[PDB]
């Protein structure tokens, strides 16, 4: 669901487009997980003084 | 001509945007009927 300029409309997606979207979503999820892990490691290492 | 347009183009362009919005939804049609043209209550015209 994305707006074409005014109102919302259900855009169509093909097989290749759906596969590319799934791949991009998985990549973004993995990147966010790695970033969260790095942030947690930094916080645990930077908690003394 | 494009800088002036006409009244017919406004309704055609304005109505086009309205019809395009209803197609992207679930219309719930409600048919309204009038019994008679004499504004009388209770009387009905079969024709």
């Amino acid at each position: 669901r994305i707006k074409v300029g005014r109102d919302y409309v259900q855009k169509a997606q093909t097989k290749e487009q759906a596969d590319f979207a799934i791949e991009a979503l998985a990549k973004a999820t993995y990147e966010r997980m790695f970033r969260w892990l790095v942030l947690r490691i930094n916080k645990a290492l930077d908690k003394t003084k | 001509k494009g800088m002036f347009r006409t009244v017919g183009q406004l309704y055609k362009e304005q109505l086009a945007k309205l019809m395009a919005t209803l197609r992207n939804t679930n219309p719930n049609f409600v048919r309204c009927i009038i019994p008679n043209h004499e504004k009388k209550a209770g009387k009905l015209d079969p024709h």
